[PDB]
């Protein structure tokens, strides 16, 4: 707020009538850049109870994408119908 | 094969988009009706000369090539050219019939050019009526009442009911499990529902359900009502910032069209020349009446039609779509 | 003979030539409506059963109109009637002036007026209210289903909407009829206190349909409809015109009276929104 | 088909369309030149000829 | 950073292929709005040496 | 997937992209359009 | 100041703005362009 109040002064804008960007947008772009640089250069640690407890990556197990025979519900319905057909067929056997 | 057919075939040995049999009265009326609206232009209205038979194949493809060792071995058995899933249409009559009161007719008769206006009005009233009855209309029941069925859902079987009863497994209306026969009644689409958004829905639907032949085709359309389109496109425009996206209205990498009275909670993906309507060649019967018992001039018109989608394995529809948050 | 005058009057202005105006031979009856009705088709088990009974056409709900009289009065001082007589173009100037005044007056009264109080006064009502019932009042009067009030709407940021485009989209989606929702003649008309940079046909197009302004409006409102759903019915032969050259006050007087009534035809293929203001929070 | 008009044109156009589509279908597919080519276990044309995407994968 | 890591998951964007804005822009607009509201409603006090 | 014949306006690798009717979606090839041929 | 005859495209009060050659800069007037006249 103090920075805006300073920038609103008439003897502030280096640019003339062309490209006289509003001070609000200027300081907002400045803070956004200086914040995104920090968020990009940094990383996330794991020394926190609610985050190290069960979270982190997606999961840790064998079947993730290898089989995925059902996956999307449409393919799931198709596969379920075919499985019902195969079961009604095998019912003739033991 | 038949006399005329054998002659024409022997002649073949030694606009190309619409079908015309002969100049008649019913065909002319149907053509002038189709020329009115725009949706009827992109559809096939076929005149047929039989009360029951087999449906003409339009827009059907397949894999016909092969190679066989004719040199000392098996023979060449050709594959069928046009063999669909099920092909048996049954045409029947519907009839609309109105009346004009004496006061209104006397009022209209004063200003010149009233007959032409009335003709155009009734034609426009019939075209949209064909549409609205075709897309709705689960079943046909004689003595159709118009009290509890205002959406005209009792005239004749429609394309949607055709998919529902003639060929299941091309329609999705519930998410189930091997133990949960109905895990969820409706296909919830939201931030926490069964899908990310409508785009992923139509995408995986066109990936799985329909056949690989029509899957790769330059002509596919996602027919959807008006409520769902607005529900999808409203949160985008209701922002603060790229304004031409309203012009084409593509969803799931597919062009979208909207038709009136389409059920809001369903959508149908298919090519726009696959579904069609057949009508008897000469059955358009019309009569007038001027009974003053209720001082009204009435008229009765009847026509024999039947809706039919040609190849069931062309498109598929999804029903009972509900958008929300589902925390 | 009134038909010729009405034709020239409509031809003069360029907003009237887009609207339709019709003469009525009677006083109060049924309005000319070719509006699309509901479904008509059905099936009946005719063979050995019930009787095929037809359904109505052009069903009437409330279509009663009573044309009322209107009149205007002149007062031309003698000291002036020679000035315009000097500059070589007396007749054409006078005629164009009077017909333009009256033509603009019709339209100005059209989009306003909330009652039919006789003995009107131009003191308290600058815009000629109290003269007749207009479209933008006839809507709110009977069947207020196309009026949008909810409490005042805010097209600003922190309001119920974000931009007027979302407003017109929600309006044309929710309130207008679906069978009429797609028509190459569904135009929006907007007042003065709402346009930012877009009869005057504008270059841009809010929603998905063109925009246009007309000589008058209420303060802040908007009307999305066809340019043929609204009309004026004038009595066939009721246009009286006299000119009295009385020198008691050193002037010339001209009296003229007609019989008109505004009415919208379909009343379901149009919507209006009011109390719209550009205000954020 | 014979009942209507200009049916031979429809037949010609349909058969030529299927021909043209089938060449492309076999183009980017097909890995062998078997002498039976049953169209049941090979939905896309895979046992009819050698294709570009097979010549690339085989020669270079 | 945690918010971005969450929003990047494919089962997060309620918008389809059209208008699928990147999560960075979304969270940046969110923080910008929530900060500008505070900077607008507040004022300056002279209780500082 | 991963997107007669229609050309995409936005070039992916500064090269215009096209989509042929039938194609194994999991693969792709960069080449000219006159380089292919059929000999009858 | 505060901005033949040239018209500014951006309307200030929804009204097109113009500038006349000679004018007291610290003032302004809203009116039509036919409401003024000279009688010779």
């Amino acid at each position: 707020h103090l920075s805006i109040l300073v920038q609103e002064n008439p003897l502030a804008n280096t640019t003339g009538h062309q490209g006289y960007v509003a001070p609000e947008k200027a300081v907002m772009q400045q803070v956004k850049s200086s914040l995104e640089q920090k968020i990009k250069q940094m990383q996330i640690s794991l020394t926190g109870e609610p985050v190290l407890r069960l979270t982190g990556l997606s999961a840790a197990t064998l079947p993730h994408m290898d089989y995925e025979v059902a996956g999307t519900p449409a393919q799931r319905k198709v596969w379920q119908d075919k499985i019902d057909q195969q079961g009604a067929e095998l019912k003739a056997r033991g | 094969m038949r006399q005329e057919t054998r002659f024409k075939f022997n002649a073949y040995l030694s606009v190309s988009k619409k079908f015309t049999v002969e100049p008649s009265v019913t065909q002319t009326l149907m053509n002038t009706m189709q020329e009115s609206s725009d949706f009827l232009t992109r559809i096939n209205i076929v005149p047929v000369s039989e009360m029951k038979g087999e449906k003409i194949g339009i827009g059907v493809t397949g894999s016909i090539a092969s190679t066989t060792d004719t040199a000392g071995g098996t023979e060449r058995q050709p594959k069928d050219f046009s063999k669909l899933a099920s092909n048996k249409y049954e045409c029947d009559q519907i009839n609309f019939d109105f009346y004009i009161r004496y006061k209104t007719l006397d009022l209209w008769a004063r200003y010149q050019d009233f007959q032409l206006r009335i003709r155009n009005a009734i034609i426009k009233r019939q075209s949209l009526d064909f549409i609205m009855a075709g897309f709705n209309g689960v079943k046909r029941a004689e003595t159709s009442d118009r009290s509890s069925n205002p959406m005209l859902q009792d005239v004749a079987v429609g394309w949607l009911q055709k998919y529902r009863n003639e060929a299941p497994a091309r329609v999705m209306s519930k998410v189930t499990d091997e133990e949960g026969r109905t895990t969820s009644e409706v296909i919830r689409v939201g931030k926490g529902g069964d899908y990310a958004s409508l785009d992923a829905l139509v995408m995986d639907a066109t990936n799985n359900l329909i056949e690989p032949w029509y899957q790769e085709d330059p002509d596919l359309v996602v027919i959807v009502g008006r409520q769902l389109l607005a529900d999808k496109y409203f949160p985008i425009v209701n922002k603060e910032q790229a304004d031409v996206i309203i012009s084409q209205k593509r969803i799931g990498n597919l062009p979208a069209v909207r038709v009136p009275y389409f059920p809001a909670d369903a959508m149908l993906i298919t090519k726009l020349e696959n579904l069609s309507i057949y009508y008897m060649d000469d059955s358009h019967r019309r009569v007038i009446e001027e009974n003053p018992k209720l001082d009204r001039v009435e008229n009765y018109e009847s026509m024999n039609i039947d809706y039919v989608v040609e190849d069931y394995a062309a498109g598929c529809l999804v029903e009972k779509i509900k958008v929300g948050d589902f925390s």
